[PDB]
């Protein structure tokens, strides 16, 4: 009950009383572990951008790294690192464009890398996860270009090295599985499974087909690494599963996480980060709410939680705010992560309950996206 | 005022998020920083590139296509934002996807994005 | 009058008593089978014409009359853009100034002079009565009078429904009579979003009534010369075709290598592609563009060779600006406008499709 | 009563109706005037920053420059030119810095100079307008530096190059006066007279001590270089007022903006630019409010409007809002610029009744400074 | 919450800009973004230069100088803004002057304001500014 | 009994019996009327002390006596900072362990061993009296108890509130008992926001109890040799002065050249400057550090000499992140610390201040 900044200040004044000396210095985050958050806020398109570092447990700010223009963000899921896909200008917002990759110690938040990526090739876009993605074994990071046409550029973090661009088919997101090998999205309602080395043609096999031209799958499903399940909403809360643990495509039965009432009264995904996973519970959660079929961008102030295996509705969360984006930590009794760009601000939740335990203010200007490491 | 009520367009006032043609616009309207409905402020660089929605114009019972262009190389003007999106698709389906920075063929490679206009290239 | 102008110059398109050794009429070289162009092989293929001597080749691809009553007659617009006119260096203000100039030319009809041309006139009982009704008595015996009624007539038939019929599947559509596949309608897509509607629409904004896939604008895309077109041209290694500045009255130097755009109406069955025919297929036409896009090696590479595209003719005055967007068309969207062009096909040349 | 975007739309629905074409370009601003008036947004120390180019007869945003760490604006009286000296950093606010004077076409806004500062010499304070100057031919600009020691650089805008740093005495501001001369004001409580050549030490003298010690004088005082008036309020309202226009300072019988029983009341001046000066009324505005003494900073709601000469009170007016700095126009029938930090709005009143006219918001993150030519 | 009123410290909560340490301080309180009342969060560089006041602690009455220092190199934070001016002089007494970036002597030359520390440094009154 | 000790101290401090020739006390060069440093002129004016044999003479400068027991003993701290302990190169761990030095050290009291100090503290009746009363019978027999507990006398004569008044200006202010001058008080705030409480402050920060202006460290502010000292000592042409890395048991590289932070209590009657005497005015020790910050062409030159500073003695390990601060002291900045530093004068000094 007692706040952060009061338990701050009854400590000061004790010190005070005591005598106590300390020497002002640069403080070391806490050690990586389930309960800390990231939240990114590409700014609605401004030309610099901020991440904020969270303990979950605490609802606090224990650090910030700036970025360039709509930033990549990605963090390994040992704890050892994070990294983000970058852009800079030479005046603010014009002149020479500089793209870089730049890797971070995750307690002292100094560059342990800095990147540079050739011939200016990020995608600029509003923000993806899976657009740009590590491999498992975290040694190299994946990026996707659209101009001039589909490409995949592949940086060696551990060498510290940009390393080639891919060409790839009509196809979109990147989600690795091994560490020459990851999956993308077709235009054709595929997916193209792509295994690459240093040069050459890579190896690019398309599955099945698995969708219609007219189901839209949404531009943030949620991809487990560790598990190899990719969870992948349409617009109509349809969700489609992918089990890609034994390194082929197997498609596993859809689900829909809305009832038929529901959607015939208007209930429908929407937000950003619509949809999270939790990889240890096998549940699957979904930020819906009554909206008309081209809203699908707004936010939403239910989650719906649902077993990913059967398909049955475990619970709904009334919010009590307007959520853009879910995630959740990957350990026991996680928490549910509930961003709001509206209010600037991330809702803290018991993902069980659904009760709000805490929240954090101010985060930037329109934040949008939420990553945990899954270190369990 | 409702976000998520069907958006109804309206054709009396150009810097609101419920004009007509700006039924696919995500950003902000150049109207609002030195453009016009469909010009680019000073300063900024017209893409060659848009991204393409049918908007219905309450005036006239019409759909026209939009094909929204972006100015680039400023940063974001930060006035009369909007984010609508009728019709729009995932990336996957670029043509009607509008969260990609649309700014290709910029003069002086200019890729930051500013603010869009909306202008008709045809009916639907 | 109206009927009966055009119906005169319907009577006069077919005559080949319009050419010096009475073998060429204008459906010679624009024939209605072919929308409007040349089916006949010449030492340089289908690139180019050849004339009434049977030897002689132009330079230039013969294009479609088809649509061509809709461009505006020569000007220089406020933007200083040089829109309008006929031939594909716009040096005819309009179809009546055009319509005399095969007549009397030495690589096509090879008519001596107008005097020839009103004697050919009034050898015929039928052009005495068709002429004398519309422009007076004595016409026929006045070689200018003669010559500038022949254009006039020629001219209104040019603008009948027959050249502009505007019923091709895209016509059809716009009018909601049927649906294009989806992979018409991604074509569509593709070519309003991509570069090619700066050039290819009628207006910069808005909605054209009869929209003919042309802004009559000049631009220089950079195209190669046809070697075996300009061999048998016989203008020789040396020349250059400066497109707009050879009119006469262009001086600026900034026009040299820019062509008016062609209406993309029957595109489909009117190849070979561009001023000098120098690709036979539709696709390759689409695929030049790649090459100021794409990073990829084919894209520098001609399909139907095997060899670069090759050096522009004219290297300076690029429209770089709309040329250089950005992105490339992938293979998919290369279906897509090819699928998208073929909407613009005349509904009577569609059984040319096939072929 | 009809909008600028109703006006507008109405333009737009005739051009569709009609079938007029018109190519979409990059629009130019309408030519530099009287009402033209630029609004500069600090935005509370971030990075990167922006100012707004307003027409203020219209109330009507006309176009934006963007600028990096505290940019200091400068605007040529005549309307030839605008610039600004920025600060970049080669990643967001961390790596190499550059410093560097841009100078811009006051139509199309492009940069029409980039010169590089070299050794990262500018001041990076809140931004004070006469911490950066043009001299009066506008073919100097001369910018303060405060690290290692009090200095002014000299920039050539004709040649497009950086000349040479000029040590001065502990001494703060710039007010130009002539091609080779400036005034600054010392810490001990005179003027320094700056006289610089193309080489050497400058030639510096001071005046007499102007004021006690104990008098504060603001960090934004007005400066009219037409005039050559310097107008300098204390924090109780005490005005200073220095004739520049012979060349050399000659010292006005001091004004009291407030009166004894106001300032017994607690009237005070407070705000960031709290003084404007009209030259051609020889006009002089404070924004004043009752506040406590170290409640400089805030904003106030009342400008009272005096005669230079005199110091008759011409006009107290309730200005209806929170508000921090103020400008005028300086033709005829001049308006009052009233900017609101806290609201983000430019306030357009009448100089004459006080009255509101129009405003014109949304400028940025924390707008603080305005800028107007003097073009008579 | 009238800003024009005389300010009013209190000693039970370092985030709120009614801290009695924070008497002068302009920007970001640090400890808001992953520092604490005299320590930089994460990623930044702690100046070496430094502005003062006189505050007030109204838990024990007595004033000490708090000889604030920035962090830097990092973009603002955008958490926990405040601008207090007690006993704040204009630029030409810099000692006491909070417009002024004072990352002077930060590691790596960082020149870019993220939040300032409020530490204390001894007791004491100045001639302008004394309780 | 503490007392005791101390009066014990007291005498001894003062005894030329100490010195081999019975030529000087601790008090000939810890003069008590000059705040207990060294008055007098030798071959490098008063950069350095002459010995009891008349000729030799130290490298370092004699330091003041005043509150040097406030500095604890020496260790390393948990940031790995060595701190306090007495010489300019920290080598004795504390005041007992210091005082015995100057009495065997040939160039100063000179005496040959603890056996020879023994002998005359037993010469003497009243140290007979005295130190059997603090250490028991036969004392003065046994050379190292007896060397031992003089050592002892002296450290707590030293401890004592006559070495450490806090009478001075600056104390009487803090205490409300007066105000600073507009000059001082300017002073003490350039003092504090500028790089000087860096490195003279107690603490990093609260409120120290009684300040005396140094935090025990150990730095490298990369002064030049002091040349005519240098040829005094006798110590040749080629010595380097290593500072703490000569302490023995000390062996980090990174100490090479740091020296101990003084105090900067009575700064003002204890010129000349420096662990080596280099520079005789307070300004001048001031002006020093402009060399790291200005660029201005007299900021290189030192005011004393007209000339060049002159390279550090040991060029690694300076301390240049508190040195290059990015802020110059102008001339009233520096006219402001000479009149703070004034204020650290004790009250029985304040006559020598003219
Ligand atoms: C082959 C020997 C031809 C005969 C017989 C005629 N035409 Fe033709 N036509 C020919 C070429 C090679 C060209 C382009 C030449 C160039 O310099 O650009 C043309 C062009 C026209 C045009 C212009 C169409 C446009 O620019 O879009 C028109 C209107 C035209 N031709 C009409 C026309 C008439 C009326 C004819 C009989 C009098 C005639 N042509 C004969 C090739 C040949
Ligand atoms: C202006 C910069 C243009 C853009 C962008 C595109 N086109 Fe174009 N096209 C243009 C010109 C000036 C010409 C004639 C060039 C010459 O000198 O011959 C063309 C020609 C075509 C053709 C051939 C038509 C014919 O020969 O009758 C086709 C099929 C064509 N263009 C298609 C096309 C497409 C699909 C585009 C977007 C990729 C495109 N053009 C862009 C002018 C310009
Ligand atoms: C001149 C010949 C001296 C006599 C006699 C004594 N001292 Fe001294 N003292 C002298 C010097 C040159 C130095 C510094 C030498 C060095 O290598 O650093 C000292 C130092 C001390 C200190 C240390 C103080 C500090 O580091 O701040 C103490 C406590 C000290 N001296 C005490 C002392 C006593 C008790 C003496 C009589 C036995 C004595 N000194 C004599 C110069 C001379
Ligand atoms: C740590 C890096 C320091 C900073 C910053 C300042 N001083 Fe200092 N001071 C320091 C040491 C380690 C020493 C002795 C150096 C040596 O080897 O002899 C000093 C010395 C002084 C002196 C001379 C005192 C005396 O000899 O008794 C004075 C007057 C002095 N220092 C003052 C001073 C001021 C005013 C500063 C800010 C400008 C300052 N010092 C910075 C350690 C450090
Ligand atoms: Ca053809
Ligand atoms: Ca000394
Ligand atoms: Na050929
Ligand atoms: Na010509
Ligand atoms: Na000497
Ligand atoms: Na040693």
């Amino acid at each position: 009950q007692e706040t952060q900044g009061q338990a701050a200040a009854r400590a000061a004044a004790a010190d005070l009383a005591a005598g106590q000396d300390d020497e002002p210095r640069i403080l070391e985050a806490p050690a990586p572990d389930a309960r800390r958050v990231y939240v990114n806020d590409p700014a609605h398109f401004a030309a610099v951008t901020q991440q904020f570092v969270i303990d979950g447990e605490a609802g606090r700010v224990i650090g910030m790294i700036d970025g360039g223009f709509l930033p990549n963000p990605v963090v390994a899921d040992d704890g050892s690192f994070i990294a983000h896909a970058s852009t800079v200008f030479s005046r603010i917002a014009r002149g020479e464009r500089t793209d870089y990759v730049e890797v971070f110690d995750p307690v002292t938040l100094l560059p342990t890398a800095d990147i540079e990526l050739p011939d200016a090739p990020r995608f600029l876009v509003g923000t993806y996860p899976w657009m740009t993605s590590l491999t498992p074994d975290g040694k190299t990071l994946l990026f996707y270009q659209f101009s001039p046409a589909p490409a995949v550029g592949v940086v060696d973090l551990e060498g510290k090295a940009f390393k080639r661009m891919l060409d790839v088919p009509d196809c979109y997101h990147i989600f690795p599985t091994a560490p020459d090998t990851f999956f993308m999205h077709c235009r054709d309602g595929s997916l193209a499974k792509v295994a690459f080395g240093t040069e050459g043609t890579p190896e690019i096999t398309h599955t099945e087909v698995f969708h219609p031209e007219d189901e839209f799958l949404i531009n943030h499903p949620a991809y487990s690494q560790k598990a190899g399940r990719l969870v992948w909403p349409t617009y109509t809360g349809k969700i489609h599963q992918i089990d890609l643990s034994s390194g082929d495509a197997k498609f596993l039965p859809a689900v829909e996480a809305l009832t038929e009432a529901e959607r015939a009264d208007g209930w429908r995904p929407g937000g950003w980060q619509q949809v999270a996973y939790h990889r240890a519970l096998d549940r699957i959660y979904l930020l819906v709410d009554q909206r008309d079929e081209w809203r699908h961008k707004t936010a939403s102030r239910f989650v719906v939680v649902l077993d990913a295996k059967t398909g049955e509705r475990l619970a709904k969360f009334e919010m009590g705010h307007e959520i853009d984006s879910i995630n959740v930590s990957q350990d026991e009794k996680p928490l549910l992560y509930a961003l709001s760009t509206g209010d600037k601000t991330l809702y803290i939740h018991d993902a069980e309950s659904g009760e709000e335990l805490r929240s954090v203010n101010q985060l930037g200007h329109g934040p949008q996206v939420i990553t945990t490491a899954d270190m369990g | 005022t409702d976000p998520r009520a069907k958006w109804v367009p309206q054709d009396n006032d150009i810097q609101a998020c419920d004009y007509w043609r700006h039924c696919s616009i995500d950003g902000n309207i150049c109207d609002c920083s030195g453009g016009s409905l469909t010009n680019c402020p000073p300063g900024t660089k017209l893409a060659t590139a848009s991204w393409v929605a049918s908007c219905y114009n309450p005036t006239d019972g019409q759909s026209y296509l939009i094909a929204y262009r972006d100015c680039c190389g400023y940063n974001v003007s930060g006035r009369c934002p909007c984010l609508n999106t009728e019709g729009e698709l995932p990336v996957y389906r670029p043509e009607f996807a509008n969260d990609i920075i649309w700014c290709f063929g910029a003069e002086d490679d200019a890729m930051t994005y500013h603010c869009t206009i909306s202008p008709i290239v045809g009916k639907a | 009058a109206d009927d009966a102008l055009a119906a005169l110059g319907a009577q006069l398109f077919v005559d080949p008593a319009l050419s010096r050794n009475a073998t060429q009429s204008c459906a010679t070289c624009h024939d209605p089978a072919r929308a409007f162009t040349d089916p006949r092989e010449g030492k340089a293929g289908l690139a180019v014409s050849v004339g009434d001597d049977g030897q002689s080749h132009g330079d230039r691809n013969t294009p479609t009359l088809g649509y061509a009553a809709l461009v505006p007659a020569f000007h220089r617009d406020a933007n200083g853009k040089y829109k309008g006119g006929q031939f594909w260096d716009g040096r005819a203000d309009d179809l009546k100034q055009q319509a005399g100039q095969p007549m009397l030319n030495p690589v096509e009809m090879a008519m001596p002079d107008r005097a020839a041309v009103a004697a050919r006139l009034r050898d015929d009982p039928a052009y005495r009565t068709g002429f004398e009704a519309l422009f007076g008595k004595g016409v026929l015996d006045d070689p200018e009078r003669a010559f500038d009624a022949a254009a006039e007539a020629l001219a209104a038939y040019q603008a009948t429904g027959e050249f502009s019929p505007f019923d091709s599947k895209y016509d059809r559509v716009m009018r909601g009579e049927e649906k294009f596949t989806p992979l018409e309608e991604f074509g569509y897509t593709v070519f309003i979003t991509e570069n090619c509607r700066l050039c290819h629409m009628q207006r910069k904004q808005g909605v054209a009534e009869r929209e003919t896939f042309t802004n009559f604008e000049y631009h220089n895309i950079g195209l190669p010369v046809n070697e075996t077109a300009r061999e048998a041209s016989g203008l020789g290694a040396d020349h250059v075709d400066h497109g707009l500045l050879a009119r006469p009255g262009i001086e600026d130097p900034a026009q040299s290598g820019r062509f008016k755009v062609p209406s993309l109406r029957n595109v489909a069955v009117t190849g070979p592609y561009m001023h000098n025919g120098v690709f036979t297929d539709l696709r390759t036409a689409i695929l030049f563009y790649n090459k100021y896009t794409s990073r990829r090696p084919e894209a520098k590479i001609n399909p139907e060779t095997g060899a670069p595209w090759g050096e522009p003719e004219v290297a300076r005055n690029l429209s770089l600006a709309e040329l250089q967007s950005g992105l490339m068309l992938d293979d998919g969207r290369v279906d897509a406008l090819v699928a998208f062009l073929e909407t613009l096909t005349d509904r009577r040349y569609e059984p040319l499709l096939e072929e």
